[PDB]
């Protein structure tokens, strides 16, 4: 799964 | 510059999880963010990021050195077909300018200023 940066 | 993520993947495979992710946050880009070879610095878990467009590069520099634990005193690089990028350049200009034919902006970081030394 993707991991949303600020 | 080899991404284990392509290792890992078919351009097909890629691609398919490029557009979906793109048509998902279109405010965002997709980064394949991985650990040059030879690189002196911790490693990253995770590779798959999706970072706003208006970010600046400088910005996203300092949000992968918090999760790799280093502070802005450490020697830390990043590398876009290998080549370090602008700082003053947004996260989607960079991705405009240099995402490959899956949709997928890669970077690789390293405490050397030369990829793979």
């Amino acid at each position: 799964s993707w991991i949303l940066l600020n | 510059m080899k991404f284990q993520y392509k290792e890992d993947h078919p351009f097909e495979y890629r691609k398919k999880e490029g557009e979906k992710i793109r048509k998902k946050y279109p405010d965002r880009v997709p980064v394949i963010v991985e650990k040059a070879p030879k690189a002196r610095v911790p490693d990253l878990d995770k590779r798959k990021y999706l970072v706003p467009s208006d970010l600046t590069v400088g910005q996203f520099y300092f949000l992968i050195r918090k999760r790799i634990h280093l502070r802005p005193e450490d020697a830390l690089f990043f590398f876009v077909n290998n080549t370090i990028p602008p700082t003053s350049a947004t996260m989607g200009q960079l991705y405009e300018d240099n995402h490959e034919e899956d949709y997928f902006l890669y970077v690789a970081y390293s405490d050397e200023s030369v990829y793979g030394k």
